């Protein structure tokens, strides 16, 4: 029904998603390069009040 | 209730305790008087209508039908609730039916949490979730508005107000305007809402 | 010890005014600001106390 739309090896991309009152917060963060050993804090890029009741989740793919 | 995204504009919170689609009140976390010179965040408007003897339980962190079943709000609410007296728009005689509450549902309800399922919850033994009669009651039950209802069973246009009292950007902001700005002297200071002295 | 005793006083004394001891915020001018004074005086008496 889309009730809410929004539009904005070498590296590794870390990713934190948490729900708190219906806020989907979303936390984010880059560097180059299982998983190698150090220490680098995430910072929070998109707070989202969608309210929905979130227990799976499945990421996705790339295919040409 | 649609979320309507407030942000970026002047919000003018005078107008808003005036007049007949806005007159009774009730607030929480930040005084209304001294909303005109404060700052939020984000603000997350709400607009709805609910029997006024069920208004009572738009509260932070109460139960009850509409609580439990249609919309809890969160039990640290910062902000508004703004109602209405709308027998004209929404009270026809014998029922007006276009407004839809539910009495029984499988599951208590968390802070601003949506579910449009239509599914008939199983009230007894018997199956549900197709099945109609006893023990499968209807979640979606109306209140039948009438104009010549008693007060409490008036249908309520009823609006609520989430404000963020979040140290972020604030981009809502109260009719009030800033001013120079001095350094490296002895002033007083007001930064979005926040007053204090200091160089 | 005497030293780190002043020292570590000091710095307790400064901390429990972040201790909201029960009221809304640790900052007066947040409670002034955001309520009318009669329920922001009840709140800045248990800050005081
Ligand atoms: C959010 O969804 C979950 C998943 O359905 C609900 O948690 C329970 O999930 C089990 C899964 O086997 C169901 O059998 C239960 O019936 C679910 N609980 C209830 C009370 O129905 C969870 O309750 C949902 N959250 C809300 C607020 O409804």
């Amino acid at each position: 029904n889309c009730t809410f739309e929004y539009v904005s090896f070498k590296n590794l991309r870390e990713f934190v998603f948490k729900n708190i009152d219906g806020y989907f917060k979303i936390y984010s963060k880059h560097t180059p390069i299982d998983l190698p050993q150090g220490f680098s804090a995430l910072e929070p890029l998109v707070d989202l009040p969608i309210g929905i009741n979130i227990t799976r989740f499945q990421t996705l793919l790339a295919l040409h | 209730w649609n979320r309507k995204r407030i942000s970026n504009c002047v919000a003018d919170y005078s107008v808003l305790y005036n007049l007949a689609p806005f007159f009774t009140f009730k607030c929480y976390g930040v005084s209304p008087t001294k909303l005109n010179d404060l700052c939020f965040t984000n603000v997350y408007a709400d607009s709805f209508v609910i029997r006024g003897d069920e208004v009572r339980q738009i509260a932070p962190g109460q139960t009850g039908n509409i609580a439990d079943y249609n919309y809890k709000l969160p039990d640290d609410f910062t902000g508004c609730v703004i109602a209405w007296n709308s027998n004209k728009l929404d009270s026809k005689v014998s029922g007006n039916y276009n407004y839809l509450y539910r009495l029984f549902r499988k599951s208590n309800l968390k802070p601003f949490e949506r579910d449009i399922s239509t599914e008939i919850y199983q009230a007894g033994n018997k199956p549900c979730n197709g099945v109609a009669g006893f023990n499968c009651y209807f979640p979606l039950r109306s209140y039948s508005f009438r104009p010549t209802y008693g007060v409490g069973h008036q249908p309520y246009r009823v609006v609520v107000l989430s404000f963020e009292l979040l140290h972020a950007p604030a981009t809502v902001c109260g009719p009030k305007k800033s001013t120079n700005l001095v350094k490296n002297k002895c002033v007083n200071f007001n930064f979005n809402g926040l007053k204090g002295t200091g160089v | 010890d005497v030293v780190n005793h002043n020292a570590q006083a000091l710095n307790t004394l400064v901390k429990q005014l972040s201790s909201k001891f029960g009221a809304i915020s640790s900052v007066l001018n947040d409670i002034f600001s955001r309520l009318d004074k009669v329920e922001a005086e009840v709140q800045i008496d248990r800050l005081i106390t």
